[PDB]
C-alpha cells in the first residue's frame, strides 16, 4: 500500500500550486481520500475531502472556494490544484485514505506527504497541554477534551487517534472511541464518555514517542487539537 | 335500440373487467409491468360502465332524466374522465408495447415497476383534471318541466379549449398509438419475410396489433371526427352531424367493452390468470 | 468389489448401534428447560420495546 | 343546451 | 440529515455499489444464455467444437448478440437439486446422435431425457433448440442397418429421409406442452458450420417471442 | 460373502431400531402440553434489502448481528448493513452458479460454492480495500451446498457428491471427508459448541459428524424425501430438518430419534431453509410456497406466518442475539423480520 505524493516548494504569494498523490497497492478508486496538513511547527489541520468516485467534495472553511480537489480513477491519482497561496498555507500536506463502510477504519494510510512553503460554529477539541514527559517501560494517560458531544445516535464515537513519529508521517491508532487499529501494538487502548476521552498506552516503548492527535469526525469539518509531545 | 346496447355493453364489459381484475389482482407472483396498464385501464372501464345503467333509465323513457341533479353531474363526469383515461392509458399501453417490442435493450432501463405506476397516477390525474370542464358545464336543465341533464349551450372560448382538448388528447394519443402498432406490425411482419418452418407464430401477434388497433379506431374515431367536425363548424361560420353524434355516441363504448375479451382469448400470462 | 463397502457399512453400523442411549423424557425436559431458561433472553417471542429495538424506523 | 349519448359529444 | 458523515459515506458507497451493480445485471441481461444437454456425450463435445469438474461455460459471439453455453454433465448428480438454477435460460440446447438408433438403446434413452426436460416443472416457458448430430453416420447405418430395429411400429424404409422425418416427428411428439413452448429442431454433422446460425436465428425468435409475451401480444 | 454380510446388517439395523423405540417413552409432546403457546406472533418487514438483480440462494448473519452476505443467482455476493440498508461489500464471483453462502464467525472471511464444485473464501479485511478470494477450495466432484466455517481457518462443506469435507485455509485440502450418505448432501449445521457438525443429504437422513475424529458418529432417518434444511438446537443437544416432503422434524443428538413433526395438511410445499430462535422456541422455516412459517419448536403449532414473498424463500437466518430473523427468496429481496 502506497500514498506517494508529488508538488511542493516555494511558491510566491497569490501563486498556484498542483499537488499530486499516485496511489498504489490498493483500490484507489473505492477509497474516499482526504487532505490534511501541518505547520512547520503546529498540529495537524484538515484540508479538503473527495469521495469515492467523485461527489462528495468537502472542504474546510478556510479553504472554501479554493483548493479545488480532485481524483483520476483510472490513473490512481489524486490531485489538489491550490488557488491564491498566502502566507498561512504553509504546510506539509497529507495524503490520507479513508473508507467509509461499515467496520471500516477511515484514515488508515497517510502519505508521505510534500512540503510546501510561501514567502510571505465547528466542533472545536484541545488537549491537555503541548509535551507530556513519561519514562520508557511506563504508562501514561494522554487526555483530549471536546467541546461538543462526539457520540451519536448510531451508538459510534467518532474519536480519532493519530501517532506521529518524529520525522514519519501519523500512524492511526483508535479509529474509533476506545476501538483498535490494524497494525499497531495491542498496548495502545482508547476510552472516553462523550466529550473528554483519555487514551491510555501500557507500557509504551521506545517507538512510541512522538505527536498525539485527537480528531472528530462527526461534524465534517475535521478539527484536530494541540499536540501531545511525548518525552522520550 | 341504443339502449338495448348501453345496457348489452353495460354488462358484458362489467363482468369482463371484474373477472379480469380479479384474476389479475389475485394471481400469485411477480406483477409484470404492462400489467399494471391493463389493470388501471380495467378499473377506468369498469367504472366507466358501472354509470351506465342510469342513462339506460334516461334514455328508455325517450330521453327523460329520472333521478336528482346530482347523478346527472356526477355520472357525466365520471363518464368524461374515464373516457380520457381509457384513451390515455391505451396511449401508454402502445408505447409501452412499442418500447418493448422495437427497443427491447435500451428501452429496459427506462421501466420501472414503479414508473409504472408513477405513470398511471399522473394519467389518472391528469384525467380528472380534463374532466372538470365537463361537470362545471354539466347543469340539469328544465324545459316545459321535464328535468334534462343537457348541456349550458357553447361559447366560442368553450369550443376553442374543447378543440384542443379533442386534438391533443384524442389524435395526438391516435397518431401515438397508430404509428407505435404501425411500426411493431413492420418489424414483425420484417421478422416474417425471414421466414423458414418457424416465425409462423408470429401471425397471431399480427393479429392482437392489427384487431386492437381496429377495434380502437372502429369505437372512437367516427364520433371523435363528427365532434372535431362540429367544433370547426361552431367556431367557423349540421341534421347529419348531430345524427352522427347520436349514432356513434354509442360506438364509444366498443372499445371499452372489447379488451377484456382481447385479453381472454389472444393473451397467454393474462390468459392462465384469467383461468384461476 | 461391494463386499468391502459392505464391511465398511456393517462396521459403522456396529459403532453406531452401541451409543449411550438416554430416556427421551430427559432430553425432551432439557429442551424444556433451556427454552423457558431463555424465553426473557429471547426477543422474537417477547415483543421488544421500540427504544432498544435496532430496527425499527 | 342538448342532452348526448352517455358520453362528452360536441 | 440525521447522520454522521460515516453513515452518509456510507450511503454514498452503497449508491456507488448499487449503480455499478445495476450496470453488470444490465449487461448479463442483455446477453442471451444457453443450455447444453446431450444423452451420454451424444454430441455435446462436438457441438461445442462447431460453435467454439463443476459444470463448463462457454461464450461465443455471433452477429452481435453474446452467448453463454453452460454445459452440464459433469455434475454426475442429481438433476432435481440443481436444474432449477437453470430456470429462466433463453433456450435448451438438446444434443442427440442420429446414429444411435441400432445402439437399452441409446436413442429410447435421448428420448427419456428429452420427455424429461422439455416435461419440466422449471422448462415450461424456455425453448428447446434439438440438435441432431452425426447425419453422415447414420446415412450409412441405414444403407447398412434396417432402423425398424430401433422402433418396432415404424411404417417406414430403407429411406433417409422418412427415416429422418420420422425420428425428428417422434421428438417432437415428447412435449406435452405445444404451446408455451416449441422446439427448434436441426439436422447436422461434424465440419457443418450452418449450425451456430441455426442456434442464432432460433434464439432470435425465442428473445422476439419472449418480448412479445412480456406485452401481452402473444 | 455379500448375503451374510447384507443379511446381518439389516439384523443390526433391527437392532438399533429396536433400541430406539425402547429408549423411547414420552414424546416430546405429552410434556410440551402442560405449558402455554407462546400465540400469535405478527413479525413485519422492517427492513427490505434490494439490489439483486437475480434469485437469491443463500444467506448467513454475523456474530455481530447486524452484517450478513447474501449469494444469488447473478455472480455477486453482497454484504449488508442490517441495521440500515447499506451495501459494505458486493463482490463478483468467478462462477454466478452459487449455491451457497457462509459468514466466518470471526467477520473476517465470507465463503460461497455452487455448481462450480468449488469452495471459494474472500478475505473481506485485507489491506488492498476490496475483497480478494484466498484459496478457493477444489476437489469436491459435485456441487457444493452448505458450506460453514468452523473458524478463520477450518471451514466444513457439503457437496452434491454424497461427501462433505473439512478444510484447512492455508493449504487448501480437505482434510477431512465425511462419507457415508447415499444422495446428495444439502445442507450442514455447526453445533454451538463447535465439535459436531449435523448434515441432512438427499437420502433422506441425516448424520451426526464428528469434526476432530471424522466419524459418523449417528444418523437420523424419518423424512421420506430430500433433506433441504438442517439446524442445530441452541443447546447444541438437538437439531431440526425441513425436507421436500414439507414437514420439519426435530431431532435430538442424546437420543436417537425425533420429537416433532412440524407439518400441515394445508401445506405440501417442501421446506428451503430452517433456523431457530435465540431461546429455541420459535422454529424459522422458510417453504417453497412463497413464504416463511414460524413454529412453536416445543409444541407443534404454528404461532405465525411470515408475509408471503414474490417466491419460494430460499434462505433464512436469525441473528446470533435473535433481535431479527432474515430471509431471501428466489426474487432479489432479503427481508428482515422482527
Amino acid at each position: 500500500v502506497q500514498l506517494v505524493e508529488s508538488g511542493g516548494g516555494l511558491v510566491q504569494p497569490g501563486g498556484s500550486r498542483k499537488l499530486s498523490c499516485s496511489a498504489s497497492g490498493f483500490a484507489f478508486s473505492s477509497f474516499g481520500m482526504h487532505w490534511v496538513r501541518q505547520a512547520p511547527e503546529k498540529g495537524l489541520e484538515w484540508v479538503a475531502y473527495i469521495s469515492s468516485g467523485s461527489g462528495t467534495i468537502y472542504y474546510a472553511d478556510t479553504v472554501k472556494g479554493r483548493f479545488t480537489i480532485s481524483r483520476d480513477d483510472p490513473k490512481n491519482t489524486l490531485f489538489l490544484q491550490m488557488t491564491s497561496l498566502r502566507s498561512e498555507d504553509t504546510a506539509m500536506y497529507y495524503c490520507v485514505r479513508s473508507i467509509y463502510y461499515y467496520g471500516s477504519s477511515p484514515f488508515d494510510f497517510w502519505g508521505q506527504g510534500t512540503t510546501l512553503t510561501v514567502s510571505s460554529s465547528d466542533i472545536v477539541m484541545t488537549q491537555a497541554t503541548s509535551s507530556v514527559p513519561v519514562t520508557p517501560g511506563e504508562s501514561v494517560s494522554i487526555s483530549c477534551r471536546s467541546s461538543k458531544s462526539l457520540l451519536h445516535s448510531n451508538g459510534n464515537t467518532y474519536l480519532y487517534w493519530f501517532l506521529q513519529r518524529p520525522g514519519q508521517s501519523p500512524q492511526l491508532l483508535i479509529y474509533r472511541m476506545s476501538n483498535l487499529a490494524s497494525g499497531v501494538p495491542d498496548r495502545f487502548s482508547g476510552s472516553g464518555s462523550g466529550t473528554a476521552f483519555t487514551l491510555t498506552i501500557s507500557r509504551l516503548e521506545a517507538e512510541d514517542v512522538g505527536v498525539y492527535y485527537c480528531m472528530q469526525h462527526l461534524e465534517y469539518p475535521l478539527t484536530f487539537g494541540a499536540g501531545t509531545k511525548l518525552e522520550l | 335500440f341504443l339502449p338495448v346496447f348501453y345496457t348489452a355493453v353495460f354488462l358484458t364489459g362489467v363482468l369482463g373487467n371484474l373477472v379480469l381484475m380479479g384474476a389479475l389482482h389475485f394471481k400469485p407472483g411477480s406483477r409484470r409491468l404492462i400489467d399494471i396498464f391493463i389493470i388501471n385501464l380495467a378499473a377506468s372501464d369498469f367504472i366507466f360502465l358501472v354509470t351506465l345503467p342510469l342513462w339506460v333509465d334516461k334514455e328508455a323513457s325517450l330521453g327523460l332524466w329520472r333521478t336528482g341533479s346530482f347523478l346527472c353531474k356526477g355520472s357525466s363526469y365520471m363518464i368524461s374522465v374515464n373516457m380520457h383515461c381509457s384513451v390515455l392509458l391505451l396511449t401508454c399501453m402502445s408505447v409501452d408495447r412499442y418500447l418493448a417490442i422495437v427497443w427491447p435493450v435500451v428501452s429496459r432501463k427506462f421501466r420501472r415497476t414503479d414508473c409504472a405506476y408513477v405513470v398511471c397516477a399522473s394519467i389518472w390525474f391528469i384525467s380528472c383534471l380534463l374532466g372538470l370542464p365537463t361537470l362545471l358545464s354539466r347543469e340539469l336543465t328544465l324545459i316545459d318541466d321535464k328535468p334534462y341533464c343537457a348541456e349550458k349551450k357553447a361559447t366560442p372560448i368553450k369550443l376553442i379549449w374543447s378543440l384542443v382538448a379533442l386534438i391533443f388528447t384524442f389524435f395526438v394519443p391516435l397518431l401515438s398509438i397508430v404509428t407505435c402498432y404501425c411500426c411493431i406490425a413492420r418489424k414483425l411482419c420484417a421478422h416474417y419475410q425471414q421466414s423458414g418452418k418457424h416465425n409462423k407464430k408470429l401471425k397471431k401477434s399480427i393479429k392482437i396489433i392489427f384487431i386492437v388497433v381496429a377495434a380502437f379506431l372502429v369505437s372512437w374515431l367516427p364520433f371523435n371526427t363528427f365532434k372535431f367536425l362540429a367544433i370547426v363548424s361552431g367556431l367557423r361560420q349540421s341534421a347529419i352531424l348531430q345524427l352522427g353524434m347520436e349514432v356513434s355516441g354509442p360506438l364509444a363504448f366498443a372499445n371499452s367493452c372489447v379488451n377484456p375479451f382481447i385479453y381472454y382469448i389472444f393473451d397467454s400470462y393474462i390468459r392462465r390468470a384469467i383461468v384461476h | 468389489a461391494s463386499i468391502a463397502q459392505a464391511r465398511k457399512l456393517v462396521e459403522q453400523l456396529k459403532m453406531e448401534a452401541n451409543i449411550d442411549r438416554i430416556k427421551v423424557s430427559k432430553a425432551a425436559a432439557d429442551l424444556m428447560a433451556y427454552c423457558e431458561a431463555h424465553a426473557k433472553e429471547d426477543p422474537l417471542l417477547t415483543p421488544v420495546p421500540a427504544s432498544e429495538n435496532p430496527f425499527r424506523e | 343546451w342538448v342532452v348526448p349519448g352517455a358520453l362528452p359529444q360536441v | 440529515c440525521t447522520l454522521s458523515a460515516e453513515d452518509k459515506a456510507a450511503v454514498e458507497r452503497s449508491k456507488m455499489i448499487d449503480r455499478n451493480l445495476r450496470e453488470d445485471g444490465e449487461k448479463a441481461a442483455r446477453e442471451v444464455k444457453l443450455l447444453l444437454l446431450g444423452a451420454g456425450e451424444s454430441g455435446k463435445n462436438t457441438i461445442v467444437k462447431q460453435m467454439k469438474t463443476g459444470i463448463v461455460e462457454t461464450h461465443f459471439t455471433f452477429k452481435d448478440l453474446h452467448f453463454k453455453m453452460f454445459d452440464v454433465g459433469a455434475q454426475r448428480s442429481e438433476r432435481k437439486k440443481w436444474i432449477h438454477c437453470f430456470e429462466g435460460v433463453t433456450a435448451i440446447i438438446f444434443c442427440v446422435a442420429l446414429s444411435d438408433y441400432d445402439l437399452m438403446n441409446r436413442m429410447h434413452e435421448s428420448m427419456k431425457l428429452f420427455d424429461s426436460i422439455c416435461n419440466n416443472k422449471w422448462f415450461t416457458d424456455t425453448s428447446i433448440i434439438l440438435f441432431l448430430n452425426k447425419k453422415d453416420l447414420f446415412e450409412e447405418k441405414i444403407k447398412k442397418s434396417p432402423l425398424t430395429i430401433c422402433y418396432p411400429e415404424y411404417a417406414g424404409s430403407n429411406t433417409y429421409e422418412e427415416a429422418a422425418a420420422y425420428i425428428q416427428c417422434q421428438f417432437e411428439d415428447l412435449n406435452k406442452r405445444k404451446d408455451t413452448k416449441e422446439i427448434y429442431t436441426h439436422f447436422t454433422c461434424s465440419t457443418d458450420t450452418k449450425n451456430v446460425q441455426f442456434v442464432f436465428d432460433a434464439v432470435t425468435d425465442v428473445l422476439i417471442k419472449n418480448n412479445l409475451k412480456d406485452c401481452g401480444l402473444f | 460373502e455379500l448375503d451374510q454380510l447384507r443379511q446381518e446388517a439389516e439384523q443390526l439395523k433391527n437392532q438399533i431400531r429396536d433400541a430406539r423405540k425402547a429408549c423411547a417413552d414420552a414424546t416430546l409432546s405429552q410434556i410440551t402440553n402442560n405449558i402455554d403457546p407462546v400465540g400469535r406472533i405478527q413479525m413485519r418487514t422492517r427492513r427490505t434489502l434490494r439490489g439483486h438483480l437475480a434469485k437469491i440462494y443463500a444467506m448467513h448473519w454475523g456474530t455481530d448481528s447486524r452484517l450478513l452476505v447474501s449469494a444469488s443467482q447473478d455472480g455477486k455476493l453482497i454484504i449488508w448493513d442490517s441495521y440500515t440498508t447499506n451495501k459494505v461489500h458486493a463482490i463478483p464471483l468467478r462462477s454466478s452458479w452459487v449455491m451457497t453462502c457462509a459468514y466466518a464467525p470471526s467477520g473476517n472471511y465470507v465463503a460461497c460454492g455452487g455448481l462450480d464444485n468449488i469452495c471459494s473464501i474472500y478475505n473481506l479485511k485485507t489491506r488492498e480495500g476490496n475483497v480478494r478470494v484466498s484459496r478457493e477450495l477444489a476437489g469436491h466432484t459435485g456441487y457444493l451446498s452448505c458450506c460453514r466455517f468452523l473458524d478463520d481457518n477450518q471451514i466444513v462443506t457439503s457437496s452434491g457428491d454424497t461427501t462433505c469435507a473439512l478444510w484447512d485455509i492455508e493449504t487448501g485440502q480437505q482434510t477431512t471427508t465425511f462419507t457415508g450418505h447415499t444422495g446428495d448432501v444439502m445442507s450442514l449445521s455447526l453445533a454451538p459448541d463447535t465439535r459436531l457438525f449435523v448434515s441432512g443429504a438427499c437420502d433422506a437422513s441425516a448424520k451426526l459428524w464428528d469434526v476432530r475424529e471424522g466419524m459418523c458418529r449417528q444418523t437420523f432417518t424419518g423424512h421420506e424425501s430430500d433433506i433441504n434444511a438442517i439446524c442445530f438446537f441452541p443447546n447444541g443437544n438437538a437439531f431440526a430438518t425441513g425436507s421436500d416432503d414439507a414437514t420439519c422434524r426435530l431431532f435430538d443428538l442424546r437420543a436417537d430419534q425425533e420429537l416433532m413433526t412440524y407439518s400441515h395438511d394445508n401445506i405440501i410445499c417442501g421446506i428451503t431453509s430452517v433456523s431457530f430462535s435465540k431461546s429455541g422456541r420459535l422454529l424459522l422455516a422458510g417453504y417453497d410456497d412463497f413464504n416463511c412459517n414460524v413454529w412453536d419448536a416445543l409444541k407443534a403449532d404454528r404461532a405465525g406466518v411470515l408475509a408471503g414473498h414474490d417466491n419460494r424463500v430460499s434462505c433464512l437466518g436469525v441473528t446470533d442475539d435473535g433481535m431479527a430473523v432474515a430471509t431471501g427468496s428466489w426474487d432479489s429481496f432479503l427481508k428482515i423480520w422482527n
